[PDB]
């Protein structure tokens, strides 16, 4: 921590050069990021430490992978996911560019499954499309019910953005199924506010609603 | 009053406009002290029915309330208790005991009139201010015979007690009739207060002014001393025509308030020069920049420039006069400016070669949709479907529908996305539906060209979920522009879906 | 004047005071002292306004499109800042949700408004 966290002087920064020049010496300097990821989290410690992994040796370039995919990409910081992003981006091309008996026989086929599994499980591969997409050409380089089908996809959720929508998606709903349809097993509680307020404008302009009543 | 021009088949649609207008205008312009919690829909007036009543909605209010009055400030600001309600409250035309503590401070403060000056100012100002609950004509009898005891006894070179007695008196005489002994000393008195230095004299006798003018029906002799004030209105408007910054705030906004009244209830006192010389100089005053006139001034001045054309009173070259004041007032690039120039536009549009100032004007508004904040262009989205169904026949405005959608200088087809779903099923009678098709036909010559690729898929999606059946294809609208950008293969399966159900549509 | 028209509720007219402190303080802050202060007091409340509304390109002067260009001062409040642009322009609530945790101790109070109102008016 106290060799990344002074990066800007002269000495250090020649250091952290110098440790690029050496297999082992990065490798052992990557192992050591992975031991203490867990207080890397601030902003300007990892934005040093994204400063400190941007050029390394090019074989063990195929390691920092894995620690842009697993540990540094989920961060909420949007600028540090976009500047992962970059650099693993950045990564996987210089892998491509080099010998395949060089990447093939570094990174394994069971880990980037592990890679990818990680990838398509979580929502980060929906994200950014040039990381899954330069990882796959790496791989091949060796009408009723159905208006209920859609407003059971797009209000049984976990959480949404788009909540006027989604309480209008909710109105022309048949209403008398409402609380069918309303009191659920995982119903947005995000989207019950709107749901009264459009009701509320139903109701003081002219025949009243059931969206109001059902809320 | 409440308005003649209101209550029609064509009056209830203008009041459905401006509701939404006044609306997000007192969303954005005004000062929430009725109003506690962030929510829109707060709009809150106190005025109750008229034994009282219950609560009147701010939808039945829409111009009642007076020009003095900053947009939804809630103070004492000396016009509280018209005289239209002292006449018809309490019914005298020429659970606490109010009365009782009135009555007591009426013989407290009659007493100790009949003591320091300073407590005979806070007296009379206390007396005034207490004069809004007075239920008997007994008691402003009193109130004028002691007031008139105390201007007789008490000096002239006193103005901090004019200021304070000048509205007294004036509402004393005013719930009383106006008769020639009671018309004469009073008038004397305006005439004579209006000449002061002290500057809240001046605002102090022209609320008095107000209250005289107010609803007893006037002397003949004493309206003959109208005029007086008049060449006040005119010196005072000529004066402060450039420059509202440097001399005054309630000044000129109450004063503008009494003359938009003289304007509207007394049009014959007064030449027709007098309202064409104050529509002039509030025309100067509405096109002051952005640090020159202030915001209540300019809302206050707009409200009544409205107010004045609701009635039916003004002639048509002046009205002509306010439309193109209002047009190059919509110009201007503040977003609540432009909303209250907008309902001036509106108001405009609505109490009256001209299909292609319709033409102009609906491009104006359009133009006003490409530049402008998004709130503004909430609001223009929600008024211009019903604006465009039921002002000039269809062809019209489908082919500036057509054409002002699918612009590059289109910042945003969101809005204007809305906008072609409601018209088009407002267009929806079934010959009309007909011509519904053949525009969606044309439409799509058009579309064939293409647009970048996702956006143009999107706005052909939009375009189909728009004009389509009845009774499940339309609710997906809102999901459909749910997702503006953004291309994916379940919307190219839903794009494939609204297509081959339109193509069966035909 | 543009605290007084941040209470009152006039966000373009606080627009248009913060670019005009702004060019006031590059014309006389070539910064020196309390310049930088009032640099960086602009250059954060700028950005919370420019997300609470935000502008078409017709109204979007080039100053605006100069910072926008910028984002999208310290570097805790910077980064911060750029990944809340970040996450506007992506309208990513929760993330939204863990900077307004994280940056209400950085802020004043009437940042701290601001950047509740562009968190507000994006859910």
């Amino acid at each position: 921590q106290d060799l990344i966290s002074l990066s800007h002087e002269p000495p250090v920064q020649d250091f952290i050069s110098a440790v690029h020049r050496n297999s082992a010496a990065s490798g052992l300097f990557i192992q050591a990021i992975q031991s203490r990821c867990e207080n890397l989290s601030t902003p300007t410690m990892l934005k040093k430490t994204l400063q400190c992994l941007e050029g390394i040796h090019l074989s063990q370039s195929g390691a920092v992978l894995t620690l842009y995919v697993d540990r540094l990409l989920c961060t909420p910081f949007r600028v540090l996911a976009r500047m992962v992003d970059i650099l693993a981006c950045r990564r996987v091309e210089m892998l491509l560019a080099a010998n395949l008996q060089s990447s093939m026989a570094q990174l394994p086929m069971e880990e980037l499954n592990r890679i990818q599994e990680y990838l398509q499980s979580s929502g980060l591969a929906q994200r950014h499309q040039r990381l899954y997409s330069l990882l796959d050409r790496f791989r091949l380089s060796t009408d009723k019910d159905w208006y209920v089908h859609l407003v059971k996809s797009q209000c049984w959720t976990r959480s949404d953005s788009a909540l006027l929508e989604g309480a209008e998606l909710v109105n022309r709903i048949p209403a008398e199924d409402m609380n069918a349809f309303m009191m659920n097993s995982e119903f947005n509680l995000s989207l019950l506010a709107p749901c009264l307020s459009l009701g509320m404008s139903e109701i003081s302009g002219g025949q009243k609603s059931a969206l109001f009543e059902a809320a | 009053k409440p308005l003649k021009a209101l209550d029609t088949r064509f009056g209830r649609k203008l009041s459905i406009i401006r509701g939404i207008v006044e609306q997000e205008i007192q969303a954005m312009v005004s000062k929430r002290e009725n109003i506690a919690t962030h929510h829109l829909y707060q709009a809150w007036d106190p005025v109750p029915s008229l034994t009282t009543g219950a609560l009147i909605s701010h939808e039945k209010l829409l111009l009642q309330i007076n020009p003095e009055r900053e947009l939804g400030s809630m103070s004492y600001k000396l016009g509280q208790v018209s005289i239209h309600s002292v006449w018809l409250g309490n019914s005298i035309t020429p659970g606490v005991d109010i009365h009782s503590c009135s009555q007591f401070l009426l013989e407290l403060y009659s007493r100790w009139i009949l003591t320091p000056a300073i407590l005979i100012s806070e007296v009379v100002r206390s007396l005034l201010v207490v004069s809004d609950l007075f239920t008997e004509r007994n008691q402003f009898e009193l109130m004028y015979v002691t007031l008139t005891e105390l201007r007789r006894v008490h000096p002239s070179e006193d103005e901090i007690l004019a200021q304070y007695l000048v509205p007294a008196t004036c509402k004393a005489a005013a719930v009383l009739g106006m008769d020639k002994a009671v018309a004469e000393p009073v008038s004397r008195l305006l005439e004579s207060t209006l000449r002061s230095s002290h500057l809240p004299s001046r605002v102090g006798a022209l609320h008095g002014v107000l209250y005289v003018l107010e609803c007893d029906l006037l002397d003949d002799t004493a309206k003959q001393l109208i005029p007086v004030i008049s060449d006040y209105l005119l010196s005072n408007l000529k004066g402060i025509a450039h420059c509202v910054n440097i001399h005054s705030q309630q000044h000129v906004l109450v004063m503008c308030a009494t003359a938009f009244y003289l304007i509207e209830n007394y049009p014959l006192d007064v030449g027709p020069e007098f309202s064409a010389s104050i529509i002039q100089m509030c025309g100067v005053m509405l096109s002051g920049s952005e640090e020159s006139t202030p915001s209540i001034i300019y809302h206050c001045a707009l409200r009544g420039l409205e107010r004045l054309l609701l009635s039916e009173q003004l002639s048509r070259l002046d009205a002509e006069s306010l439309v193109k004041l209002s047009v190059d007032r919509v110009n201007v690039h503040s977003p609540h400016r432009a909303m209250a120039a907008l309902g001036l536009m509106l108001t405009c549009m609505y109490t009256g070669e001209s299909v292609i100032v319709a033409m102009e004007r609906v491009s104006v508004l359009f133009d006003r949709i490409r530049k402008g904040f998004p709130c503004e262009a909430r609001v223009v989205a929600r008024i211009l479907p019903q604006f465009l169904d039921d002002f000039f026949p269809p062809q019209d405005i489908m082919n500036k529908v057509i054409g002002e959608f699918l612009s590059n200088q289109q910042p945003y087809p969101q809005f204007m996305a809305t906008v072609v779903y409601k018209v088009f099923q407002t267009l929806h009678s079934t010959g009309q539906s007909s011509m519904v098709r053949d525009w969606v036909m044309l439409s799509l010559s058009n579309f064939t060209q293409r647009a970048p690729v996702a956006m143009a898929t999107w706005s052909l999606s939009c375009f189909f979920v728009s004009a389509s059946t009845s009774p499940w294809v339309a609710a997906i609208l809102p999901h459909v522009i749910s997702r503006m950008g953004k291309l994916e293969q379940v919307d190219v399966n839903l794009f494939c879906l609204v297509a081959t159900d339109f193509y069966r549509h035909q | 004047a543009a605290s007084c028209q941040l209470l009152a509720r006039d966000y373009t007219g606080a627009l248009a005071v913060f670019t005009r402190m702004q060019r006031l303080a590059r014309e006389h802050g070539s910064a020196l002292g309390a310049f930088s202060d009032v640099l960086v007091r602009c250059e954060v409340s700028r950005v919370l306004l420019l997300l609470l509304l935000q502008p078409p390109p017709a109204k979007l002067l080039p100053e605006h499109a100069q910072t926008l260009e910028k984002y999208s001062l310290p570097e805790e409040l910077f980064l911060l800042l750029q990944s809340l642009v970040m996450a506007t322009h992506e309208k990513d609530t929760e993330a939204i949700k863990s900077l307004q945790v994280e940056m209400w101790p950085l802020l004043t109070a009437e940042q701290n408004h601001l950047l509740h109102l562009v968190l507000q008016e994006t859910i």
